[PDB]
């Protein structure tokens, strides 16, 4: 009963997991994911860790380098090691559930191996907590929450000061890339609140 | 990515309605994964990108949640001082400090492996180095060290039963993400979550800071500073990647701005049209915003003022009359290829001409190309994500607002000419361009419609399916990759919650070795195209009543 996991799929195939502790719940989630989306997940793993060229060849080398250059994997592993047992059970259970299905796939590939592994010429390997963490970390953090263009911005500012002079060039930068614009529509109305901080807008860090 | 949360004072026949349209592009198999979790303190249903442990889109029968990207400025670049005398060191707080480094080998199918080194300082990994000026740039993320905490905050928030419980987990989510709340009592809420740096005085966050120590961040701002609202007096919360709050600064990306021209206004117009919205009206905001030309509202007044004294036979006036008669909603002709009205093509040609004559001409090359796009750029497979108002168009909108704009026009983008002259010249270009292609009878112009593609390559450009699994839809729709709606305390049901979503092409990406696709490989594609939706089940009885199959596993850790 502590060992029991019930999986129910609805009429669109959506799975519902029933279990009695954290590890077992996330194990059922990992299991259904490996049934439904194993190739997609494997390629997301490779995308998030920069191991695509291993299977797809030379056209993905620069890609892989760029992914590895943008994170510090040992730091992610240190955050995992600091987790409480309860938190670790989410990641561990998920990995363990995917592996239960991957092991079934690799034992009877003639009927269970997604066709794309045969097309692309490789077979799936097991997962660990770090890999599950990196699906999130490599999508939501390292790509989606990682946006800056400050080096390009400085090159535009330098070009604007060369064209217009130091003062007008800074002011034209403030016209093209304003720090804040009070007419911007805001999700929170001004009657509710406003942000209390005011920022330097003339590159005073190098003044 | 968009979201509209309608609270008790704005909802019809319900206490709250949440409608989310996260925009990640379109892929085969689906970007998100449908999942319900029941036990160990959880009782949830919804869908989530890449099957993360935490559901980004879903509800637990008490509260519901969703997200849109935040685009706050949580990343700064530090310019590290190097020395040719001490390779691998940088100057920090008066001392030469050793960089951390690691070696990586890229193994290559049918090729030779390549080894390279990644370098890191107290401010983050090195992006690039200039040997000539002995400077290395390090990228500093306010969320560095909190990535795993952010994943777990997104999981534990699924158990919250009230605003205070849910904001306790929002305070632990460190990435720049807008989070949204609604509940059975009709409360609604919003938090622009994440870690943001407490910067030294004088630090302009759009440009790099020295890495020698005096410009280091003081620490992180407290959660009290994150923009947030609970039960706003407007009765709703709307977002389409627009600013959270007055005086809050955007991402430092040059192509990203929060200004007077913002596509979220299209959602506000629909939410304010009628006093209250039913769930069906709230869902129909997806279809209308999906088809809405975003530039017509911005520029039609400028085009009408410029052409007001022209004769009836002037083609520059006739192009504007054609736009004035239009509401900017695009619809396909029966051919499934062309749009019923030619207004988006007229706007694209005119705006492209206007930007070339104004913002592009004021900016030095090669930076001028950052400001030339009209926003109607795409491909035969159609847009790779949402459509927006371009950065050049947002800067042109401030120029054409004259003294209504709060932005000093340090350079006159019209170069001393009357704005009407330049507007009319771009209209003459537009008539020449379009009449040579389509002829002089505007009423028969059948301009190309944009289409939509579920790509077999993921957003990284990496195959996640074979090329023949790419799926096509005739109508491009500027909407969520998935859409989900949660309705609390409906008066038309006794259930405390009702919820729906759409996960296209389908739940399953499985194809057996012999080529046989799974029964759920493509069963949500037509529902996506037609603005349909399926029910999200939560209770044991509703799940059982709609069961197709079940498995029982017996496992020991
Ligand atoms: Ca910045």
């Amino acid at each position: 009963s502590s060992s029991e996991i019930k999986i129910v799929r609805d009429e669109y195939g959506m799975p519902h997991i029933y279990a009695n502790d954290t590890w077992h719940l996330f194990y059922g989630y990992g299991y259904v994911v490996a049934q439904d989306r194993l190739f997609q997940m494997e390629m997301a793993r490779r995308s998030t860790q920069g191991t695509v060229a291993e299977v797809l060849g030379k056209d993905f080398v620069k890609f892989d380098k760029d992914i590895r250059r943008n994170y510090w994997p040992d730091a992610i592993r240190a955050q995992i090691a600091a987790l409480s047992p309860e938190d670790m059970s989410i990641l561990q259970g998920y990995a363990d559930g995917m592996n239960a299905w991957i092991d079934k796939v690799n034992t009877n590939p003639e009927t269970l191996l997604p066709k794309q592994f045969n097309t692309f010429g490789f077979t799936p390997k097991r997962w660990e907590p770090f890999d599950v963490a990196m699906i999130f970390v490599g999508t939501m953090a390292n790509r989606f929450s990682d946006s800056t263009s400050e080096i390009d911005n400085l090159a535009l500012l330098t070009a604007l000061k060369d064209k217009y002079g130091v003062s007008q060039g800074m002011a034209v930068f403030n016209q093209l890339k304003w720090l804040v614009n009070p007419s911007a529509p805001t999700t929170i109305a001004v009657q509710e609140s406003n942000y209390p901080l005011k920022f330097n807008q003339q590159n005073s860090q190098t003044a | 990515s968009n979201m509209w949360v309608i609270g008790k004072s704005k909802a019809q026949d319900a206490k709250a309605i949440m409608v989310n349209g996260p925009q990640f592009g379109w892929y085969a198999p689906a970007y998100t994964y449908g999942i319900g979790l029941h036990g160990a303190g959880y009782d949830v249903t919804g869908n989530t990108p890449f099957a993360y442990p935490g559901l980004v889109f879903g509800h637990n029968g008490v509260i519901s949640w969703g997200s849109t990207a935040g685009f706050g400025d949580d990343v700064d670049i530090f310019a590290e001082r190097l020395s040719a005398e001490k390779p691998g060191y940088y100057l920090h707080n008066g001392k030469w400090v050793k960089m951390l480094s690691r070696e990586e080998t890229i193994t290559v199918k049918n090729g030779q492996a390549e080894t390279f080194t990644v370098w890191r300082t107290v401010h983050g990994n090195i992006l690039q180095t200039d040997q000539t000026t002995q400077t290395a740039y390090a990228k500093s993320r306010a969320w560095d060290g909190k990535e795993v905490a952010s994943l777990l905050a997104w999981t534990h928030q699924m158990k919250a039963k009230n605003w205070q419980e849910w904001t306790q987990q929002a305070a632990k989510q460190a990435l720049t993400i807008n989070w949204y709340y609604a509940d059975v009592n009709g409360n609604i809420g919003y938090v622009h979550t994440g870690a943001y740096p407490d910067r030294q005085s004088g630090h302009d966050p759009r440009l790099p800071v020295p890495g020698t120590g005096k410009w280091d961040w003081k620490g992180l701002l407290p959660f009290e500073m994150n923009p947030k609202v609970y039960n706003p007096q407007s009765g709703y919360i709307a977002n389409w990647a627009n600013s959270p709050q007055k005086d809050y600064p955007a991402s430092d990306l040059f192509a990203f701005l929060w200004g007077g021209a913002d596509r979220v206004t299209e959602i506000d117009r629909l939410l304010e049209q009628k006093p209250r919205l039913t769930a069906d009206q709230a869902w129909d905001v997806i279809r209308q915003t999906s088809r809405q030309d975003l530039n017509l509202r911005l520029f039609l007044p400028t085009l009408q003022a410029a052409t007001s004294g022209l004769t009836q036979s002037d083609p520059r006036r006739q192009l504007v009359e054609t736009l004035t008669r239009w509401d900017g909603i695009n619809l396909l002709n029966d051919d499934g290829k062309t749009w019923q009205q030619p207004g988006s093509a007229i706007l694209n040609v005119w705006l492209t001409s206007m930007l070339k004559r104004t913002v592009v001409a004021a900016v030095p090359m090669p930076f001028d190309k950052w400001y030339s796009a009209s926003g109607y750029e795409t491909t035969q497979d159609g847009p790779t994500g949402s459509l927006n108002i371009s950065v050049g168009a947002k800067i042109l909108y401030e120029a054409v607002q004259g003294d209504k704009s709060p932005i000093p026009q340090a350079v006159d983008l019209f170069a001393g000419k009357p704005q009407q002259e330049v507007v009319l010249a771009a209209l003459e270009d537009t008539w020449e361009t379009l009449s040579k292609r389509y002829g002089n009878n505007v009423s028969n112009w059948k301009t190309p419609a944009m289409a939509l593609t579920f790509r077999a390559n993921n957003f990284f450009g990496v195959p996640q399916a074979a090329a023949e699994e790419t799926r096509h839809q005739a109508e491009y729709q500027n909407r969520g990759t998935e859409n989900d709606m949660i309705v609390f305390s409906p008066t038309t049901s006794d259930r405390p919650v009702l919820a729906w979503d759409v996960v296209a092409p389908g739940q399953s990406g499985f194809i057996a070795p012999d080529g046989t696709v799974d029964k759920h490989y493509e069963d949500q594609l037509k529902m996506y195209e037609n603005f349909g939706r399926k029910s999200l089940w939560l209770t044991k009885q509703d799940v059982e009543a709609h069961k197709e199959s079940q498995e029982v596993l017996h496992v020991q850790r």
